């Protein structure tokens, strides 16, 4: 264990909680962003109709990259 | 260090600088790229 | 005044860096474990701990120093040189002497 | 040899101690040195962006380029108007050439380079100790007009002139995590269109090759386990603390530092000159100071009984 | 920044008024270590700041 | 000079006032017009 | 406290200038010798010195 | 005194001419940066607003 | 007699110790007298333009 | 002769080195004008065709100010 001034990974090594829901991996499963409620999208930062976090360059690139293919769908980027 | 001529050279554009400013590299700590260093102060500054 | 001179940090993602030996005035090196860094855009390693860092620090002489810097002398015995004007008769004589 | 082709360097991304929301982030205004020898007041300011130089690198005297926080490694070129510098105040900007500033400054405990307008606008505050300068033996708030000429060391306006150089080395690699896509438990490989991108890969092994498409990678369940970059770019940079070295640093070139120190010729007050009270071996000196002034005597005997005070007040 | 009044303004409009208050905001630091912004590097120390 | 009462006078409108405040008129050095002067402080402020 | 009255400069250009006796406090006056002086449209003196 | 070009006469430098204009009247503050009339007389007074009450 | 009518006076050039570029200039603003007598923090200036008119 | 912090004249007189190269004739014969690179010509000041600085109220006054006359050439002023 360690204390409340680190928060643990699902590893057992802990990061500080300035680390913690910061928009950065640095836990190694992940278990430091995939609990926060900071599911803001960047200023570059395409959203799906999903809700997933993809980059804008990612759109109609393509090949589909997002869980529901509106990333690649012709109504959200003409083909 | 923090003496005056902490660094001496034979001419301003000499190749042959010798200092001693007690120059301690410190481990980093944040995950930005960094080189955390401490340094004395310049003896040429305490003289002055 | 010094300038320190801190280079741009070399690391390495899976492997070990060894200090080298420079002749510039206070050459401090010295290398750490595992860092992991992150520069704009992400981690710079795929290494999880295995992440080796060195870290430079040299100093050099301030851009202006051309102008503000001071100069070191030994000095030894001391020389008088007097001028004179010596007088006699009507006629002045102007001697530089030691 | 130094040379002045821009076109060959480029602007990068520091780590500015104080942004604008007060907190560290990498900036394309960093700080690197702030230099106060000038007798006027004037300091010299290295920053991460290239002033009056456009996009292409060619001599511009409106606009600076800088590195934008896109993807790309893109330069983007604005206009000079937008660039502020601040020490506790607002300063008055005296040239631009490259990296380096040169401003008029308020005494302060810190200095600002500001973008004031636009998509990127930004600050940087690095900590320096800006002091009120004046030359000779007595205190002043700005030169007089009547008073003596002292030999003094100020900053050149011009940017011609040169005070040092700087070294330009070359660009190090720069992953981006936005080419990584991790699609279900397979790490993907996303070049930035008609691009080039090497990754390195330890999933096990190490992998290494330059792609220009999707690439699905082996073994690799994470994209931490891989990184990705670009080495299209070619442009020196400055030896900077924030920026990861290339695996060859030596010394691809030279660029001037302008704005070098000259001597030149201040005026500096002159006092009211004192009365004289003479008594029986010694004077008394009636004195008026409306700022510090100095007050040295030494007898011309043996022994000076050398005596310094810097004298406000009747 | 550090001051001895606090003022809030309406800058423009037809209710374009000020009221400034006598209080002394002073510069404040934690631990041991004077600082006039906190470093890139150093030590975690625990804090407490208004949640914005 | 300096003091108290450097500048004197029967009332406030008189046409005889005196005054000792140490005047020296300085020798022109800048080629623009200008009279420069150093003087004493005001011996009134001085006692305020 | 007192008002220094510093009045407009008078300059001869080809000529001597005489200080003359004044009644008002502390009238201090002082002729110098070679000026050329300048204002917002250059020498206002055709003499050098 | 003249009302158009003047080639003057012996004279091989601008610095040993000057020329004013004598149709200002307006008064002036007695100003230490001003050179005085040949008649520095006071030709009126103006008011110190703003009285200390 | 003390007048009002400023159509008799006019505004003039000054020398500045300390102008806009750090440095001493011939000025229309030039700054005379400065008077701070007043307990609640005013002061009076002179300035070798003419205001309000 | 006098220091280095002095320009010395043609004449046996010199100057302060600002006095030198700041728009005023200060020498007897000019040399503190006639050296410089200080070819910036003022806003009020008209810049003739042949380089030479002259001031906007002699140009096409009737009378010839440039040593080619561009002031009164009427292709400057229609006449
Ligand atoms: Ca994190
Ligand atoms: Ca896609
Ligand atoms: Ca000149
Ligand atoms: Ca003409």
């Amino acid at each position: 264990k360690c204390e409340p001034s680190q928060f643990q990974c699902t590893n057992g090594r802990c990061i500080t909680l300035l680390w913690k829901c910061d928009g950065d991996e640095d836990c190694v499963d992940g278990s430091d962003e995939k609990n926060c409620v900071k599911k803001t999208c960047a200023e570059s930062d395409f959203v799906c109709n999903n809700g997933q976090c993809v980059p804008s360059r990612w759109k109609c690139d393509g090949d589909p990259d997002c869980e529901d293919g509106s990333d690649e769908s012709p109504e959200q980027c003409h083909m | 260090p923090g003496a005056f001529g902490d660094i001496q050279a034979s001419s301003l554009y000499a190749t042959d600088i010798v200092a001693r400013t007690d120059i301690r590299l410190l481990k980093p700590s944040v995950k930005n790229i960094h080189v955390p260093y401490t340094q004395a102060v310049s003896g040429y500054e305490m003289w002055k | 005044k010094f300038h320190t001179v801190i280079p741009s940090p070399q690391v390495k993602c899976c492997g070990s860096l060894e200090c080298k030996a420079s002749s510039k005035a206070d050459y401090t090196c010295r290398v750490f474990g595992g860092v992991y860094p992150f520069m704009w855009g992400g981690a710079q390693c795929f290494c999880d701990s295995e992440n080796t860092q060195l870290s430079e620090a040299y100093v050099e002489f301030a851009p202006d120093c051309t102008i503000d810097h001071a100069v070191a002398l030994k000095v030894h015995t001391a020389a008088l040189k007097v001028g004179l004007r010596i007088v006699y008769g009507n006629t002045t004589a102007h001697l530089d002497t030691f | 040899s130094i040379t002045d082709d821009f076109t060959l360097t480029s602007p990068y991304l520091g780590f500015c101690p104080y942004c604008r929301h007060s907190a560290p982030c990498f900036s394309p205004i960093k700080i690197e040195n702030v230099w106060d020898e000038s007798d006027d007041g004037s300091i010299r300011i290295q920053v991460s962006a290239q002033f009056g130089y456009n996009q292409a690198g060619t001599a511009d005297v409106t606009k600076f380029r800088y590195m934008s926080y896109d993807h790309d490694h893109d330069i983007k070129e604005d206009s000079m108007e937008k660039i502020a510098i601040s020490t506790s105040g607002p300063c008055r900007r005296l040239g631009h050439k490259g990296y380096f500033l040169l401003a008029q400054c308020p005494p302060g405990d810190s200095v600002t380079v500001s973008i004031t307008s636009g998509a990127s606008e930004n600050s940087c505050t690095v900590e320096k100790k800006i002091r009120r300068k004046f030359v000779g033996r007595e205190e002043y708030l700005f030169p007089p007009v009547h008073g003596k000429l002292l030999k003094c060391h100020i900053y050149d306006h011009l940017k011609e002139t040169s005070a040092g150089y700087i070294t330009m080395h070359r660009p190090g690699p720069h992953a981006y995590k936005s080419y990584l896509k991790e699609a279900s438990g397979e790490v993907y490989i996303k070049p930035p269109s008609g691009k080039n991108v090497t990754y390195e890969c330890k999933c096990g092994d190490y992998s290494t090759g330059i792609v220009s498409t999707q690439t699905k990678m082996n073994g690799c369940t994470k994209a931490r386990q891989c990184i990705a970059y670009t080495r299209d770019q070619t442009k020196w940079v400055f030896n900077s603390p924030d920026l990861i070295r290339h695996t060859d640093h030596s010394v691809q070139g030279k660029l001037h530092i302008p704005f070098r120190l000259t001597p030149t010729v201040c005026r500096v007050p002159l006092a009211h000159t004192p009365t004289v009270t003479k008594w029986f071996k010694g004077i008394t000196l009636h004195l008026t100071a409306t700022r510090p002034t100095l007050l040295t005597t030494r007898k011309l005997g043996l022994r000076a009984d050398a005596t310094a005070e810097w004298i406000t007040g009747t």
